[PDB]
């Protein structure tokens, strides 16, 4: 149950859905309709689709309308019937979504065309987001894509992280599970196999394929900095070697310069870099200077 | 009067084309200076 | 607001200066320089077209 | 897997992704729209492109919006319908991006083509940046680059660090592991190496090599200094030459003079300049004395 | 490896490359916009390259965004497709760029063409610089510079400090290494090597030179002020004549004026000095008058 | 544009000074001194952008840019 994790079949993807719509119900925490013209319009508008002609000149202060946005993932394979859940945020001046409806609202995609219809019940968690807030099932499929899965004999597996020996375990995996010539390897991220002409016997091959183990090779070392949540994560290929390191009110536990072992492992590491008693914030900047300097054998990425 | 040939005070060509740089040298430096003077 | 351009012989229409109406004034917040802040006693600000 | 570690494949490379969005559901944390005009024109945008077309002449004032710069990166061998993290980062007087969700935003080249579309919703840590936030797979790969892999016999390996006696080394590892002639050095950065023809080979190939385990020679001595963020580091080569020290507020522990002895290795080095009582302030400037007077044998690099 | 310490490779340079940029998501501590006009003029012209056409006449006031000059180093023997760190600074009246992120930003050369592009998230301390920043991988390299490493038979070594006697050692060190004419010296600061043609040899040349031990001779004696800073280094080869010193507010531990002694060694010149019970400011003054006078054996450079 | 205020704080404008070396050849590396030239309070953590540095007969024998090391 390993492939399955580490790759993604071709054709097999999803899409995003977008749409507008308005949510009512609210208990006096919509828009106000003032400063949001769109609300009044696009309420005149459903008006007079149902029936309903509200005079151009008119006042109209609304207080539990809110104008929202509505977006969906397509899921791969989707038939028109099924239903999907959304996300409905808030676009201007709205105090809370907590106990609102959303209207029928047609979810478009990157052609402009019309693929899912939504309506629902949002609930919203109530330090907790008020202007967004998730439907559960809440919008129905109605456009189905084509697609040419079943149609030839090979279809690519696509790894979520490159590595050609990632890949050459993939492609021998398969081989070992599935005969001589199941599968080829065409660059760092991409396994070809073949599979029988058809439909069933695609689907089959795939059932069997997605559930293989494959022992996961050792990665690149890699330390991972977040300067705005404040976090540093190093992974267990990081190493380090013996240089000193000194900063502002950081000492020996005396001098102001501080060494560091060559450390192999992961908890040799965590041990040196614990022995200088450095705050997260204190130590993103040592692993950026011992970055530059060359002790740090890893990629520092700031993300 | 006006048809007669006449000299203009500011003779020959009233513009001039830029000479195309020279080929820079193989050396492994980014800043390459024209024959100086 | 309208604005003569020399020219021109029709004024040009720049912007409506809207005013905004409360229903209950009194219980304005006065912030001092001649200025006055919504307050939960005056809510809901309504910005209308004068005269109506 | 150390090669992985010190050099990158020729043409297994990353490129950078940008593009403009509109960030909805925050509370009340958006644009003031009043000093952006851009955030308005766009949602006006939006909405005529869903089939509202709210008049010219109208006074917008948002809340729950803000206009947003996205960022992300395109990976080596990027498959359409593939996934990749985006960073979503506000452009213009916004307070707080904690709870929004990213509409769809088109991620352009520096050839101004469309390589992915972004949308998902934001995670923000909330001492915590508020204007900036992460997603997770928030984009997914909609062109694909062309590549010259699997063409020809050469491929080449390019050192992070320039060193001709590393790429001695990395040159004689693999002539040591697989035939005489298997690679060459090009340069103090490059190495040349014989590869069959085809992709699969190939990406055999590259999955022995990378690895593959070499030894580490020693570098060039280096001192680094970040007087942004007040640290020293010196790396394992650094050595130090007997001279007299002086500085403001520094006395033997006596006279304002201290002797330095001669250090051969780190540890040496380090207990002559932790003897000195110097804040790593003080530090610094004692370090530039030195490189200039000549007792530091290293590289004073001021980051 | 001590040779790689002591010379440089002819041809084995760094450039400096310059851009400039935006940096977005600060939490309100970017450019008033008002006093930087460029911040915004760039802004307009990176939304009308990607497609908004903000109107000429219109107030923008931005809180998030701050107008930056970005600063690289490109390496030896560079290859596009590699990443290098960058350096991040403010331009005009920005408060901080603590969460920042880093645009596209096309770094240029002397010749003004574009050598890399820069993209990524600012890391900053936070006593510390808020205005500055680095990336660590931030500028992926997108040329490549023409060289003529590998043509001819000779290659120079330059050493950092000019000096006949090292100079000579060098040389006579690849003699008694690698056979009779091998290197020959040029001047005080040039030595040229003879080494077989092609590239891969050459390779090989240089490792085995460069980590050759080639030991130290004595330099000159020099004694290095930092009045800016308040230091006075000096170094092994500093020697003292006996002569009277007297100075402000110092006496015998009695007289002002105080004898110092003929000193031969560091030692000793640094016991003759803490003698006199000076301020390192007073041995500044101290030294510079004895330096005058004729005492000090050294020679005086003022950093 | 020529009429447009600005009114910067991040910037100073310095002079660059610096040692030619005997027998200085192309690709060395030599150190420089920043110093601030009008009504500028500060230059603790700035950065020097790209300087030509020219001789007695106005010609550039070197390129300055880096970080500046102020005491403090």
């Amino acid at each position: 149950e390993r492939i399955r994790d580490l790759t993604s079949v071709q054709g097999v993807r999803e899409n995003s859905l977008i749409g507008y719509g308005l949510v009512v119900g609210l208990d006096g925490t919509g828009d106000q309709t003032t400063q949001t013209p769109f609300t009044t319009q696009t309420l005149n508008n459903m008006l007079s689709q149902l029936g309903i002609t509200v005079p151009t000149g008119t006042n109209m202060q609304l207080k539990n309308v809110a104008a929202v946005m509505v977006t969906a993932s397509y899921p791969p394979f989707a038939r028109q019937g099924q239903t999907i859940d959304v996300v409905v945020s808030s676009m201007g001046n709205a105090k809370s979504l907590r106990g609102g409806t959303l209207l029928m609202t047609p979810l478009k995609g990157v052609d402009s065309q019309v693929y899912a219809l939504a309506q629902g019940n949002i609930l919203v968690g109530g330090v907790n987001q008020l202007n967004g807030g998730r439907i559960t099932n809440g919008a129905i499929i109605e456009r189905e894509l084509p697609t040419q899965f079943g149609a030839g004999n090979t279809i690519n597996l696509q790894l979520n992280d490159e590595d050609f020996t990632m890949a050459q375990q993939i492609t021998d995996a398969i081989n070992r599970a599935r005969g001589y010539g199941s599968a080829t390897a065409l660059d760092a991220r991409t396994v070809q196999v073949r599979v029988p002409s058809g439909n069933s016997s695609q689907v089959r091959f795939l059932a069997d394929i997605q559930n293989m183990e494959v022992n996961v090779t050792p990665q690149d070392a890699k330390v991972v900095i977040n300067s705005r949540t404040g976090s540093v994560v190093m992974n267990r290929e990081v190493t380090l070697d013996s240089c000193a390191v000194a900063q502002g009110n950081l000492s020996v536990t005396g001098g102001s310069l501080q060494s560091v072992r060559s450390s192999a492992n992961l908890n040799s590491v965590v041990r040196a870099l614990n022995a200088l008693g450095a705050t997260p914030m204190d130590l993103m900047s040592i692993l950026q200077s011992m970055q530059s300097a060359g002790c740090l054998r890893a990629k520092l990425e700031i993300i | 009067c006006a048809w007669i040939p006449a000299k203009p005070l500011v003779q020959g060509a009233t513009t001039a084309q830029p000479i195309p740089g020279p080929v820079p040298v193989a050396n492994g430096s980014i800043f390459q200076s024209a024959q100086p003077i | 607001v309208s604005v003569t351009q020399q020219g021109q012989a029709a004024p040009v229409q720049v912007g409506q200066l809207n005013l905004t109406t409360f229903m209950n004034d009194t219980g304005l917040e006065s912030i001092g320089e001649n200025l006055y802040i919504e307050t939960q006693s005056s809510g809901a600000p309504n910005e209308s077209t004068p005269g109506l």
